[PDB]
RNA sequence: UUGAACAGAGAGCAUUUCCGGCAGCAGAGAUUUCAGCUGU
């Protein structure tokens, strides 16, 4: 019941800023007891969790954590991990865009000249290698290692497991950025057209075309928590999109100049964006407040990536530089480069690497291992980053050790429970709710009778009229705002009685001004008009 | 699955085991990962009784480490909370699962029963009675379960009526094994010896004889004979009279060698009338089983019956007051043998001579015994 | 520097021997499992669609049916698969509802067999072999109540005098009949309601409120000495046999065609009457129904409780039966067929899983209670899956996109059109009532549960 | 209700304890009639509690002839006395399921607290355990049941015909 | 992907991972398989041209049936495509909408003209032979298989001289004259 | 329908009756476990 890690398992609910029905009160006590019992027996599983995340801790003060070479790491770790830290070297086809699968099993490299390859990177099994002689840009897997989508010279192509072409997308005119929403089965695409396109991969149907209306799209990342896509344009504007709304759900002014790279935490809370104004920014995403602004980098951060344990890798040409606990709200977590005189409130880099001769293309963490695979101008290189991988995976979401029968069955299972595209909101706790209109107090038809009664008495009681008040500075008197917002040709009875009540309000303001200034006494209310009433 | 269910049935004891701070969290994780290995191997496919046994051995070792570490950390024998009974409850339940999954393994059944008896004051004899009940329903043929069951309820609990019920039900199931019969006679003479020695003790402070054992001897011989003749020449009795008579003598040899074993294991009950309770067996041997014990074959066993009868009161020490008082009895028996048989008279005289020369100042009486046997 | 990485060790996750399942190392983090509302929403939606494609409720008609329409049905309350039906040309039958074949068929009477029920007849001189004979008695409008024995194949204990062990006789016709669950007693309604026992050939007593005829009876099930009756002066009269006397009547707007008592609440009953709804009434306060089940379009002819006391089944004169939950007040499922005409007698089998319907084309049909539930025994994986789906449909029950699927059936043409014109007439009388409520002063609000009780003897304070 | 089951077979007598009742009113339905071919849905219904084997081929032949002409033998009496609980003779007897409607009276003559059921529900539970056989027994018997049935069928036939080898 | 069971096949009817609706039945793949088209966009670069001819024939049929602008331009387009070999006959004007087709423009390629002239055995071997540089039209060697060989210009498809294939057919009929190199 | 005596089952329901607190010691079972009495 005490459970030091319950706040990770808590679920937030509706607060309005208690009942008398006994049966409903019992139902609500049962609901609250069941919720607390399920949270406690859910959070009591960290005893059962098998592995533990890695670390590298300096054990000294002369040992800085970032001056540790990969040679020292590969000596100090075991042979399975130092054999996983691969190094492909493929010099003639161009800068290699690297993508992994969603589990750590497969790798998909995409040379800029023509060279695409889907492989098992920890076996030695390559299962597609194809030299599409035109300049390919990016590639992703779709829902398995079985299908992969490549963004070629203009058209996006979809190839199967052994490389045969399955589809040539006539839309997706010039993709440069591909992505996949795997619960929703949507291939997302942006590029040199200013359009964002979602292609439902199961049925085969373009779910949405969205005008970004900001020229070519410079960076694009997926928020894994709610599957909204963050794009990054040439204004230094990040924009959060959903396939339901033909506009961005949010528009953030992140940087000056363009935006080079976007990366999102897997808890959907933080976003690191680097722009070409040599600046990195860390954003809260659930509140859209800017946490950190690391400005004046030595050279513009061309790539950002965020692991499953909140590490933050930045690439600025040849350099790769990782910070640990830079996704926090304290200012003493802002990622710096040097602790001026050993200041322990400064976030010096976790580690670093200099890909000396070349310039890195893009980073991607291997999903469930302690590796950061970065693709560069001559091939691929995994980097053993010890603090940067979810060690305790869930095996009935996605499984590194899966078999062919488990792959077949999990494929049909997720295909069956494919979420629709319209359930992509800014938060996924919104699709059991009631409307944000349609009032909270449930109307038990006595109030519906009362609503018809006030609607039947809106005339001759003036319920749909602003009430008379002379003491509200009559240049903004509400009734004059009614008469001014209405169109000045038409006459209707509502504006007739608003006109009458405005003149009445002006008369009461006239007599209050007169008996404030003292030209007249208390009421003396027009003796002969009193007598001539009844006529 | 269900490995997840059992694996999270195991967490409140280690909530307790970290609260009472003897095991830290970092080693609760270690015993829990080994528990994960074992639980998956148990209730997946491809399982074995050795996986059950290795789980029980690991749970005993972590229990003993928990007791040792509770003594060493807290200087207290037991923390009188959940942590001390729950792992014994776990070991009992692993045993229960393994016995309900593989109920062909008497080794695992016996390890269950030995653990549940030797659990101590924590256990219940109704929790022993239920697992003896289901083991005995599963294996009605394996007689050593009934033997151990009655011996548990007598030589621990001493409930004589219920051990009588156990032996009567087991003899309803297999009236063919002589081991069950001989252990029933053993129980009953154990019972009457405890009965008459408590009679002697209560007499010293301040009806029921071996007749029950004689009746179970009677029905023991009758049923064992019926089952052996119905057993051999198995499928049918399609035979001639030569096979009938030869098989009837064959059952007689089997039955009477076993009643010899009854006597040689009957004699050691020296607090009651061993003479009378061997005299009833000698009297039952004296009658005929339609195979003519003294009129015909089993004539060497007729000599063995006469020899047992002659030594029945001559079961004596070297102190030969009784032998001097009743040597004329053996002399009259040897005279009756010399008056009737021809080669058996010679064999009985020679065997009585070697009997005196084996079971024989006092050497002058030994010359008198040699000149009495000469 | 200390360096630790992720070590997977490859034996804890992919097993050594080839004959066992792989592990499922597992992490209950919500960040691991992201879309927790949409994922179980689409599971609830797929569950509702799978319910709507697994709904196949018709099991089978039993036998070849009668010749002239089934007007009386009684299940026997101790044995699960035996059910006795009486036609309108006399021939009553005992049914084995597993093979769906008759044990025996008796030309019982010459007029209509107007009611029948079952018994364990406690004679004081004969012990009836209840494990081999089953007993049903039957009243008619040739003025007779006959009691029959049936040879029954349910045990093999023994190893034969079937028909008409005795013939009770009256002076007027008989309409309904129901038996006490103990003490060999039964009661018949007719021109007047009599109480009988199976020993004497004459009524023990006559328990008549007035000289108005009696159309239906039911005994109570627990608290086994309270009778209830429907008289054709729209009347519901309770009877108490501890005082051997009538108890209280209420008079309604239209005539009650059937009563059935609650097996699990002992004082609640449900009346099925001619205004096309069924009223769930309390015995200890008969001034208001405590539920109204409102979905038929013609005169409701019979009602039954499930033996769990949880839902009622209700067959009417539109050719359809309907299952209502007890706590709601509207339908839960309609069963119709083209070959089912004018369903007159509906019972809920004692399993609470099947529903027996007797129409007037001759036939007796078996329906499922839950039309999407099969009857096999279920392994633990699919039992957990199916009750998970039912809990998920329950909590998402009124999202619009799954409400409009779990609400939707194919109702036949006449019942549909009668429903929609009843809806427009109901909206017109609501609107005109609201207008006259706007004008006049003394317009009270009578509740829907009091809209139909034109009076009560022995008023309440 | 079908609480215990009696299956006689050439190795011995077995008493099963019924866990779940198969469906009575839908007993001819498709899923109910294929759950006795499925094993993962038959072990939900039937569970073994006792198996008393035979002494040999002599006792097996005598018991096969007694089970033929419907007489309760001593081994059958012993196993039913061990397994079936002491119910009433007048109010809710215990309930055994057999395959022979004229073995029924012979069992009720010895144990009058036992109702013997042989209708089609007990019949298809019986044919379920005859269909599965060695899997239900949890590995506890010695002897190949195929060789047992071969020897027993030859024994029964030679006895019934009075086959002479002389 | 796993040959869905019956409730799955009923619950997800539109799922198909290979054939989509925008593929138009894989006719790019199918006619480029028929005529052995090397690179992927040749079908669609021909499809733009078939679309332009069919658009123009549509707009040009929408004019009144008597006016000479309509009649003259339909005859000019019809003679143009017939002399380009894309059409087979200039008989009726509904050939401009029915029978102009990417497979027609592809049948007018050079390896297909080779195969229909019996200069190879199949379209793949014709593609191999003119990738290997044996085939000239007129005097000049042609090296890419995409070359479109009009009605006049298919009287000049020959092999080059000194080609081993010309040498071997002349020496098959033992008419090989080694004076003129082959 | 009730009661008696008898035979049970473990399958229910409690509780302030003791124990799961230590020494002295015998006895039983393979250096450890179990089986009762004199004061807490």
């Amino acid at each position: 019941k005490e459970r030091e890690n319950q706040n990770k398992f808590e679920r937030s609910t509706y607060t309005n800023n208690q009942t008398k029905d006994k049966k409903l009160r019992a139902g609500l006590k049962k609901i609250d007891e069941q919720y607390k019992k399920a949270v406690s027996s859910a959070a009591a599983t960290d005893y059962l969790l098998p592995e533990s995340n890695g670390y590298l801790e300096p054990e000294n003060e002369l040992e800085k954590t970032f001056k540790v070479q990969q040679s020292e790491i590969k000596s100090s770790v075991d042979v399975s991990t130092a054999n996983k830290a691969l190094d492909l070297s493929l010099k003639e086809f161009g800068p290699y865009h690297i993508k992994y699968a969603k589990n750590g099993t497969h790798l998909l490299i995409t040379g800029r000249k023509g060279h695409v390859a889907s492989m098992d990177w920890r076996k030695g099994q390559l299962r597609a290698e194809l030299f599409l002689n035109e300049t390919c840009h990016s590639a992703t897997y779709l829902q398995n290692e079985q299908y992969f989508a490549v963004a070629q010279k203009k058209y996006t192509f979809i190839y199967d497991h052994e490389g045969t072409e399955l589809h040539r997308l006539k839309q997706h005119i010039e993709a440069r950025h591909l992505d996949f929403l795997p619960y929703h089965y949507l291939l997302v695409t942006a590029g040199e057209t200013g359009w964002l396109k979602y292609h439902d991969v199961s049925t085969g149907q373009l779910v949405s075309e969205l005008r970004t209306k900001a020229g070519p799209t410079m960076a694009m990342a997926q928020n894994p928590w709610n599957a909204v896509m963050h794009l990054g344009h040439s204004n230094g504007t990040v924009s959060l999109w959903s396939p339901s709304m033909p506009e961005p759900l949010v528009k953030l002014l992140s940087a000056r100049g363009p935006v080079n790279s976007i990366a999102i935490d897997r808890s959907g809370y933080y976003m690191a964006t680097t722009g070409a104004d040599r600046s990195m920014k860390i954003w809260d995403i659930r509140n859209f407040k800017q946490l950190h602004s690391v400005e004046s980098l030595p050279t513009p951060g061309t790539n950002v990536s965020i692991s499953d344990t909140g590490l933050l890798a930045l690439s600025r040409g040849p350099h790769v530089t990782l910070w640990k606990d830079a996704l926090k709200l304290s200012g003493d977590s802002k990622p710096c480069f040097g602790s001026m005189g050993g200041n322990p409130h400064r976030n010096t880099p976790y580690m670093s690497h200099l890909f000396a001769g070349n310039k890195v293309e893009n980073l991607g963490f291997v999903p469930f291992e302690d590796l950061l695979g970065v693709g560069h101008q001559t091939g691929i290189t995994n980097l053993i980053v010890p603090g940067a991988g979810e060690a305790n995976y869930d095996a009935l979401e996605l499984n590194p050790f899966e078999t062919k029968k488990q792959r077949q069955e999990q494929e049909v299972r997720t295909l069956l429970n494919k979420l629709p595209a319209d359930t992509i909101t800014l938060d996924p706790n919104s699709i059991g709710s009631v409307d944000k209109r349609s009032s909270t107090i449930r109307l038990n038809a006595k109030d519906l009778a009362q609503t018809t009664m006030d609607a039947n008495n809106k005339a001759k009681t003036n319920s749909d009229i602003p009430d008379v008040k002379p003491d509200v500075k009559g240049k903004n008197s509400g009734l004059r705002s009614f008469l001014r917002k209405k169109t000045q040709n038409v006459i209707d009875e509502r504006k007739l009685r608003v006109q009458k009540q405005l003149d009445k309000e002006k008369n009461i303001r006239k007599r209050n001004h007169q008996i404030k200034q003292g030209l007249i006494s208390e009421d003396h209310k027009d003796v002969i008009e009193e007598a001539l009433s009844r006529f | 699955s269900k490995t997840r269910y059992y694996l999270e049935q195991c967490i409140p004891e280690m909530d307790d085991l970290v609260e009472k701070g003897l095991f830290t969290k970092n080693e609760v994780s270690l015993i829990m990962k080994k528990r994960t290995d074992f639980e998956h191997r148990l209730n997946s496919r491809g399982s074995s009784i050795n996986d059950y046994i290795k789980y029980i051995n690991y749970e005993s070792n972590v229990n003993k480490l928990r007791a040792k570490r509770c003594k060493r950390i807290l200087q207290v024998k037991k923390t009188n909370s959940l942590s001390d009974w729950s792992i014994q409850q776990r070991i009992g339940f692993i045993y229960q699962r393994g016995t309900n999954k593989f109920p062909q393994d008497l080794k695992f059944w016996a390890m269950y029963l030995n653990y549940m008896k030797a659990r101590g004051n924590q256990t219940s004899y109704k929790k022993i009675h239920n697992i003896y009940n289901q083991l005995l329903k599963l294996h009605p043929t394996n007689v050593d379960i009934w033997i151990s069951c009655a011996k548990y309820e007598y030589e621990v609990h001493a409930n004589f009526k219920s051990c009588r019920n156990i032996f009567q039900n087991g003899l309803r199931f297999n009236p063919d094994v002589p081991k069950l019969w001989y252990e029933y006679v053993k129980f009953e003479l154990n019972f009457i010896t405890k009965l008459i020695n408590r009679r002697k003790v209560m007499g010293l402070i301040n009806a029921l004889r071996g007749d029950i054992a004689l009746t179970i001897f009677d029905v023991c011989m009758k049923t064992l004979g019926k089952h052996y003749i119905n057993k051999h020449k198995g499928y049918y009795a399609i035979s001639d009279s030569k096979m009938n008579i030869e098989l009837n003598k064959e059952t007689l040899n089997y039955l009477f060698s076993e009643s010899l074993r009854y006597i040689k294991l009957f004699d050691e009950f020296l607090d009651l009338e061993r003479d009378y309770l061997i005299n009833h067996v000698l009297q039952f041997w004296k009658n005929d089983m339609y195979d003519l014990s003294l009129r015909k074959d089993l004539p060497e066993l007729y000599l063995k019956t006469v020899m047992i009868d002659i030594t029945l009161n001559i079961r004596y020490m070297p102190v030969e007051k009784l032998d001097i008082d009743q040597l004329q009895l053996s002399v009259k028996k040897y005279f009756a043998y010399i008056s009737k048989l021809d080669s058996a008279s010679v064999k009985s005289l020679k065997n009585e001579y070697r009997s005196y020369l084996q079971d024989n100042a006092e050497d002058d009486p030994r010359y008198k015994i040699l000149d009495l046997i000469i | 520097m200390k360096i630790k990485t992720i070590k997977r060790s490859a034996d804890d996750y992919v097993p050594v021997k080839s004959t066992q399942e792989s592990q499922m190392p597992r992490n209950l983090n919500p960040e691991l499992h992201p879309f927790e509302r949409a994922r179980e929403y689409t599971k609830a939606l797929n569950a509702t669609k799978l319910e709507r494609m697994f709904a196949k409720p018709f099991v089978g008609q039993l036998g070849y049916g009668h010749r002239d329409g089934v007007y009386a049905i009684a299940k026997n309350y101790g044995s699960l698969n035996k059910l006795a039906t009486g036609s309108a040309d006399g021939v009553i039958k005992y049914w084995n509802m597993s093979t769906r074949e008759e044990f025996v068929s008796f030309k019982a009477h010459y007029g209509l067999v107007t009611g029948l029920c079952v018994t364990q007849p406690r004679f004081h001189d004969k012990k009836p072999d209840l494990k081999s004979q089953n007993f049903m008695l039957s009243c008619s409008d040739d003025k007779t109540v006959k009691l029959w024995s049936i040879n029954v194949d349910d045990y093999s204990n023994k190893n034969n005098e079937e028909g008409l062990i005795r013939t009770f006789d009256g002076e007027s016709a008989f309409q309904g009949i129901d038996s006490h669950r103990e003490n060999s007693t039964f009661a018949t309604g007719g021109a007047k309601i009599h109480l009988w026992d199976v020993n004497r050939l004459k009524p023990v007593s006559d328990l008549s409120w007035g000289a108005d005829n009696i159309t239906s009876l039911k005994f109570n099930q627990n608290e086994t000495d309270i009778l209830a009756s429907t008289g054709s002066d729209n009347s519901i009269v309770l009877y108490d046999l501890r005082t051997n006397s009538p108890t209280q009547k209420i008079v309604q707007t239209m005539r009650t065609n059937a009563i059935c008592w609650n097996p699990m609440e002992a004082f609640n009953f449900v009346t099925a009457n001619e205004d096309h709804n069924a009223y769930y009434y309390d015995m200890r306060n008969l001034s208001r129904s405590l539920n109204v089940f409102k979905d038929h379009v013609s005169a409701v002819m019979d009602v039954d409780f499930s033996p769990t006391g949880d839902e009622i089944v209700t067959g009417s004169y539109d050719k359809s039966i309907r299952i209502y939950k007890t706590n709601h007040g509207h339908s839960r499922e309609i069963y119709h067929t083209k070959r089912m005409q004018h369903v007159f007698q509906v019972k809920y089998s004692m399993d609470s899983k099947y529903i027996i319907s007797g129409s007037d084309d001759g036939n007796v049909r078996l329906w499922r209670s839950k039309a999407w539930e099969r009857s096999n025994v279920k392994t633990t994986r699919e039992k957990n899956k199916l009750e998970y789906d039912e809990k998920l449909k329950e909590r998402f029950r009124h999202m619009p996109e799954i409400k409009r699927i779990s609400r939707h059936r194919h109702v036949p043409q006449v019942i549909k059109k009668a429903q929609e014109i009843k809806n427009i007439e109901l909206s017109s009388i609501k609107r005109r009532e609201a207008n006259e409520r706007r004008t006049r002063k003394d317009m009270p609000y009578i509740s829907e549960r009091k809209k139909q009780i034109v009076g009560t003897v022995h008023k309440y304070e | 209700p079908i609480e215990y089951l009696l299956f006689e077979e050439p190795t011995g007598y077995a008493v099963f304890k019924v866990k779940l009742q198969q469906d009575d009113i839908g007993s001819r339905l498709k899923e109910v009639q294929e759950q006795i071919n499925d094993f993962g849905a038959f072990t939900k219904l039937i569970e073994l509690v006792s198996f008393a084997p035979f002494k040999g081929a002599a006792e097996a032949l005598e018991n096969a002839n007694d089970i033929s002409e419907g007489l309760v033998s001593e081994s059958l009496k012993a196993i039913l006395d061990l397994n079936l609980p002491k119910a009433s003779s007048k109010k809710k007897n215990i309930t055994l399921a057999i395959s022979d409607k004229n073995l029924g009276p012979s069992i009720k003559e010895e144990f009058p607290y036992v109702d013997c059921i042989s209708n089609e529900l007990a019949q298809d539970l019986i044919r379920g355990v005859r269909l599965h056989g060695e899997k239900l027994f949890k590995g506890l018997q010695s002897g190949d049941l195929e060789r047992a049935q071969l020897g027993l069928g030859h024994a029964y036939s030679r006895a019934k015909v009075k086959f002479s080898v002389q | 992907v796993r040959k869905l069971k019956h409730h799955e096949q009923k619950l997800l009817k539109k799922v198909d991972f290979l054939e989509w609706k925008q593929d138009q039945g894989h006719r790019d793949t199918q006619v480029m398989r028929t005529y052995h088209i090397q690179n992927r966009e040749d079908y669609h670069k021909y499809n733009r041209i078939c679309g332009d001819i069919r658009r123009l024939a549509n707009k040009l049929s929408l004019l009144p049936p008597t006016d000479p602008f309509r009649r003259k331009h339909e005859q000019l387009l019809l003679d143009k495509l017939y002399a380009m070999g894309v059409l087979t006959t200039k008989s009726k004007i509904s050939d401009l909408e029915n029978k102009v087709t990417v497979s027609a423009i592809c049948r007018r390629r050079l390896p297909v003209i080779m195969h229909r002239l019996k200069m190879a055995e199949t379209i793949q071997d014709a593609v191999k032979f003119i990738e290997q540089g044996h085939v000239r039209v007129g005097p000049n060697l042609i090296n890419d298989p995409a070359y479109l060989v009009t009605r006049n210009m298919e009287d000049y498809v020959t092999w080059v001289d000194n080609s081993k294939i010309k040498k071997t057919l002349l020496r098959y009929r033992n008419q090989i004259d080694d004076f003129d190199f082959s």
